[PDB]
């Protein structure tokens, strides 16, 4: 179940691991391009809210959601601001949108007085004045609904076909952030040199089992000098202290 | 300029089916112009047949014009093929189909358009 | 399910005079959704007033539209050598119109 | 919803020192016997303290908190069942609420209508509920909330022989806000004062609220 | 260009950094995924232009 584009329902996500492998091994996923950073780097970036749009629109105005384009129902029920960040994805449902009998459980608008703003949920069923005169009451000469509903058949092919699409819009490090992507983990390497980055601490030498007694909350390993000589591991509770050979 | 064009005069029989089609030059049935179609007879008082709209979709058509005529709108080539079915001798008329120029812009209360329609008659 | 009554059914006046034309409709009273149609004889029809407010491109001044109550007026400044065709007024808020008999002007 | 209980029984105020109370962790992360001098915001030993009492009696009066405050309490029971952090308190501006009444600890930063002398605690005739839930009616526009899971609590309504005594204190730093709060149990010290002796600590929250907060009002019943 | 140049490319996929000052010249398929998607380009398999 899924909101209709003018009355399309938004999600927060946050405080969490994003991960974006589990999510890419879909089926019908095609729809695929993103702006703000390459896809590929999705996994190391820190969010400070994450919320999501779900809507039904068919196969041939697939493509209107995207930034900078318009369109009969992507100026009038929902919209991409230009300097959109991320990116969306669309899979065609055409075994359980469609319907046989005719699926009319949306409603998309094409008549307006004006235009909207991107990333707005104001919407209404107020008839559209068409007519010169004010028109009001019921339907008459020139007075006709500003919304329309979908006519979905399986015996459509391409271009009529619904697709199950979700925005993924976000903010960019406008807050302490709240959502990260999985973080890399490259083995240990013990008893030889090596280059450590554990948890944003840098620097040089081999690394040895210790037994030295922290506390629950005791994670660096601080010597006279005021320089690191023990790291708690991440992942683990071992305890390595930093000496050269 | 703004005209409308359609074929010419039609005879035809009783018991057959009858599509009728005019086009416009200059003009569009866009998204909110909405047309009609008028019956005209020697000199006598006309009738509405009917008028659809070729975007919303809506279907209104006179009581006794709801089992014989159909109206069937076509964006792309912005033209009503009319249907009509079971035809009899006071058919022998001309039928004018009359749209307002009203195209996401503004218009009026009234048709503004009438084509020359066709002279059909059936015997 | 309209009955549309036109006065007068026919007018005897001097070509270049004034002329006066009432109208009004059985249904319910529409104060702004009348129109007055001619139709020639032969020819294509053209509309004359629409709305009974304006105007639409082409229509000489001689045509003006009132009325307060039910009955809508059409006045006609003189009569124009061309303009002698027959009438009709048109409702648009109530049932299909039924278009009436005609008021048609002559000499 | 409140009541106008009123009927302020006030005393005069007693004398208290804070020892050596107030000693955390700034940043624990092994040192193993040395010593080292280290450079923060702290209680300095032996500060001055104003004591007041509620025992009938029953006393909440208002004090202004100023840039980093210690107060300090003693029963058995948690008797008080709120503690309000502003700067005007007067339903105008977001304000701070710690509340650690019946099981569960509450945080709350928002605009609170707060009542003349809010209760949550007044149930015939020696038993007491929840009732009396909100003592707050306005919430325009507030987002800080949070309900943080039981610590130690205590159950039941115990006179005499007192063993529970809590102690806060407030640290802010240009918006960057620090509550310490030690609710010591199994401390025989019955009649006058805090324990002489030493006791590491912890900040039990850092937070930004970046707000500002000047007042405040004691909320026992 | 009023009715677009699109002669004018870049890049956006590489397997790892280049030493200062070097060239690419030319443009293998890019398999992203484990699995590998010879062929054309698709699922897990994209053109770096
Ligand atoms: C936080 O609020 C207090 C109000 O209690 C502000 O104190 C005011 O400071 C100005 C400085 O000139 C004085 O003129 C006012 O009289 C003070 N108010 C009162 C009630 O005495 C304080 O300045 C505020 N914090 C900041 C950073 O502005
Ligand atoms: C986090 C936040 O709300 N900050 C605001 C900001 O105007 C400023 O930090 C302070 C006054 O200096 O007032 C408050
Ligand atoms: C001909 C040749 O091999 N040149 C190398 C090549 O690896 C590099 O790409 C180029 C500049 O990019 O300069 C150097
Ligand atoms: C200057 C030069 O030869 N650059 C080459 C480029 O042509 C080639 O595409 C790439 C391998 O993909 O190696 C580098
Ligand atoms: C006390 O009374 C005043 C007015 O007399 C009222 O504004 C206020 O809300 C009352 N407070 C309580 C707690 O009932
Ligand atoms: C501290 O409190 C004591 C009483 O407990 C009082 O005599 C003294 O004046 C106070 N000093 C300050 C600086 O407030």
């Amino acid at each position: 179940r899924f909101a209709s584009v003018y009355a399309w329902n938004r999600k927060r996500i946050s405080n969490c691991v994003a991960d974006y492998s589990v999510l890419y091994n879909l089926a019908p996923f095609f729809t695929f391009k993103c702006y703000g950073v390459s896809p590929t780097k999705l996994n190391d970036l820190c969010f400070t809210n994450v919320y999501a749009d779900s809507f039904v629109i068919r196969g041939d105005e697939v493509r209107q959601i995207a930034p900078g384009q318009t369109g009969n129902i992507a100026d009038y029920n929902y919209k991409l601001p230009d300097d959109f960040t991320g990116c969306v994805i669309a899979w065609n449902s055409n075994k359980l949108d469609s319907k046989v009998s005719g699926n009319y459980n949306y409603l998309y608008r094409l008549f307006r007085k004006s235009n909207l703003k991107p990333f707005e949920r104001d919407i209404s069923t107020e008839i559209y004045q068409a007519g010169n005169k004010p028109c009001n009451g019921v339907a008459g000469f020139n007075c006709y609904f500003p919304l329309r509903s979908y006519s979905f058949r399986p015996t459509y092919g391409v271009g009529h076909q619904p697709y199950r699409v979700v925005v993924l819009s976000f903010e960019l490090l406008h807050a302490p952030a709240t959502v990260c992507g999985p973080k890399k983990s490259t083995n240990l390497v013990k008893n030889k040199c090596v280059n450590f980055n554990f948890n944003g601490l840098k620097g040089t030498g081999v690394l040895t089992e210790s037994n030295k007694k922290f506390l629950p909350f005791q994670q660096f390993g601080r010597d006279i000098a005021d320089t690191t000589d023990a790291v708690r591991d991440p992942q683990t509770l071992e305890i390595l202290d930093i000496t050269p050979c | 300029q703004m005209q409308l064009v359609q074929s010419g005069p039609e005879v035809k029989k009783p018991g057959t089916s009858v599509k009728v089609s005019c086009k416009a030059s200059g003009f569009t049935f866009t998204d909110v112009s909405s047309l009609q179609w008028v019956r005209q007879a020697r000199g006598q008082r006309l009738e509405w047949i009917g008028w659809t709209v070729v975007g919303t979709g809506n279907t209104n058509y006179a009581p006794r014009f709801q089992e014989r005529v159909t109206i069937t709108t076509d964006k792309s080539t912005s033209t009503a093929y009319m249907e009509l079915s079971s035809l009899r001798s006071e058919d022998t008329a001309v039928y004018y189909c009359a749209a307002p120029f009203c195209s996401e812009t503004s218009c009026s209360d009234g048709f503004d358009l009438w084509g020359q329609g066709t002279k059909v008659t059936v015997s | 399910e309209i009955v549309l009554t036109q006065s007068p059914g026919t007018l005897s006046l001097s070509p270049g005079d004034r002329a006066t034309l009432s109208c009004r409709a059985s249904q319910s009273v529409r104060i702004s959704y009348l129109a007055w149609y001619q139709q020639k004889p032969g020819q294509a029809p053209r509309l004359l007033i629409s709305g009974s407010s304006s105007r639409a491109t082409g229509i000489p001044d001689r045509f003006s539209a009132s009325g307060s109550g039910t009955d809508f007026t059409l006045t006609i400044s003189r009569l124009e050598p061309e303009d002698f065709a027959v009438y009709y007024c048109q409702q648009y808020a109530n049932s299909p119109w039924t278009f009436g008999q005609g008021t048609k002007v002559e000499v | 919803q409140c009541v106008n209980l009123t009927t302020r029984t006030q005393l005069p105020p007693a004398y208290t020192n804070s020892f050596t109370r107030g000693v955390y962790y700034p940043d624990k992360v092994f040192r193993s016997s040395v010593l080292h001098s280290t450079q923060d915001l702290f209680l300095p030993f032996f500060s001055n303290v104003t004591w007041f009492h509620v025992i009938k009696r029953f006393d909440n009066p208002v004090l202004p908190f100023n840039d980093g405050v210690y107060f300090a309490s003693i029963e058995k029971s948690n008797i008080i069942r709120g503690w309000i952090f502003g700067t005007t308190l007067d339903s105008k501006t977001q304000s701070l609420l710690i509340v650690n009444n019946a099981t569960n600890v509450v945080i709350k930063v928002c605009e609170f209508q707060f009542c003349n002398d809010p209760f949550l605690d007044h149930k015939n005739n020696k038993s007491w509920m929840e009732s009396e839930f909100r003592v707050y009616s306005s919430a325009n526009n507030c987002t800080f909330e949070y309900v943080s899971q039981p610590f130690l609590m205590d159950l039941e309504g115990k006179q005499g022989n007192f063993k529970n005594l809590r102690e806060f204190v407030f640290k802010n730093i240009d918006g960057y806000f620090k509550i310490y709060s030690k609710h010591t149990p199994i401390l025989v010290r019955e009649p006058e004062d805090l324990p002489q002796g030493f006791s590491a600590l912890e900040p039990l929250v850092d937070l930004p609220i970046g707000i500002n907060i000047t007042r405040f009002q004691t909320l026992l019943a």
